[PDB]
């Protein structure tokens, strides 16, 4: 059973 | 409950959580048993790439108060298969809170619970202050609305 | 590109919206329908600046980014008299009591 | 078209009828086949209530980013009592 995960990545500002 | 729950599709779906609210947002994943699981929060005005799966269920709340928030104008977000490799956007926004609910939020943010009864306000509001937002109660509510609408 | 306003005179305030592209004269028409005084008997202000009839609200400095629903921009209003000058006067709202101790950062 | 709400200190607030109906209390009052007195509510509170009517009408049924409705700590209790009273 595969759960969600977050890739090591820089967040970005919403313009 | 088995009604509101993620399905173990094992089919990857690329998603982008976009916080378009002034709150610190807490993404909540409903696991395979319909139990809410917290995920890393998002600061106001920030976005983040997420590796999710087709058929999984997500909801969003204010991280510190659990005040309700909307995702794509509704309560729940369900990732779909990516088309042309395009990530699915999950735009998180504040809902239009009733004036009464908004005042309750502010009072709660300023007063310790053990001091609610010390406020010079009408009796009935004490109970309202104490009835703070709860994800479990929301899921039950959504499930009734869910079932009871057919 | 709507701007949300509060048109105030003495103890009266009108909440209304208008387009950044609409004119001051058109705003006076709105006021005329409510307070029954023609545009040529009205003086509208943004702070202490008298707004010219032919300019748009945008050209006058009003922007949807500041004149929002939950925090409308104030437009001053004064009426003309045939032999005297009224002078812009906006009566202040009341003030709340002291913030209760239980709500203070304690 | 427009309704006039009167506060405790005599200030008069004129708002569009449709906006005033945001208040369940006012909606029921004017539902039958205008000036309304709310002389128990001070102007520093009634003014915010009217701003809430504008906010509610503008952002309801909208997909635009919704801003926070601001409430200063010192008017929160009185505003809460008015919101409860006005049903909005």
């Amino acid at each position: 059973m595969l759960a969600p995960y977050i890739p090591m990545d820089d967040d970005f500002q919403l313009r | 409950r088995p009604v509101l729950r993620s399905v173990n599709s094992r089919e990857p779906s690329q998603v982008i959580f976009c916080n378009r609210s002034p709150r610190v947002v807490l993404p909540v994943w409903l696991n395979f048993d319909g139990e809410p699981q917290p995920y890393p929060t998002l600061p106001p005005g920030t976005g983040r790439r997420i590796h999710s799966y087709r058929g999984h269920l997500w909801l969003f709340r204010d991280a510190g108060t659990h005040d309700g928030l909307l995702v794509n104008q509704t309560e729940l977000f369900v990732p779909s298969l990516n088309v042309d490799g395009q990530p699915i956007f999950a735009n998180i926004t504040l809902p239009v809170y009733t004036l009464k609910e908004r005042c309750l939020q502010v009072v709660r943010s300023l007063v310790k619970p053990e001091n609610y009864r010390r406020l010079d306000i009408v009796r009935s509001l004490y109970e309202d202050l104490e009835d703070h937002p709860n994800v479990q109660k929301d899921l039950e509510r959504l499930t009734q609305e869910r079932i009871a609408h057919q | 590109m709507d701007v949300f306003l509060m048109i105030r005179r003495h103890k009266t305030t009108i909440f209304t919206d208008a387009k950044e592209s609409s004119t001051v004269f058109e705003l006076k028409r709105i006021v005329e329908g409510i307070l029954k005084r023609p545009p040529d008997e009205q003086r509208l202000y943004k702070d202490d600046q008298l707004l010219d009839d032919g300019k748009t609200l945008g050209e006058c400095g009003f922007t949807s980014q500041t004149a929002r629903p939950q925090a409308p921009a104030t437009v001053g209003l004064a009426f003309r008299a045939d032999d005297t000058f009224e002078a812009l006067c906006i009566e202040p709202f009341s003030s709340p009591p002291e913030l209760p101790d239980v709500m203070k950062p304690q | 078209m427009y309704v006039k709400l009167i506060s405790s200190d005599g200030h008069e607030f004129i708002v569009k009828r449709e906006h005033a109906l945001t208040s369940g209390t006012i909606k029921a009052m004017l539902s039958g086949p205008n000036e309304v007195n709310f002389r128990e509510i001070p102007s520093h509170v009634l003014s915010k209530v009217c701003m809430y009517f504008t906010y509610k009408v503008r952002y309801t049924n909208s997909s635009t980013e919704i801003p926070e409705f601001p409430i200063a700590p010192e008017i929160a209790l009185e505003l809460l009592m008015a919101a409860n009273f006005l049903d909005c």
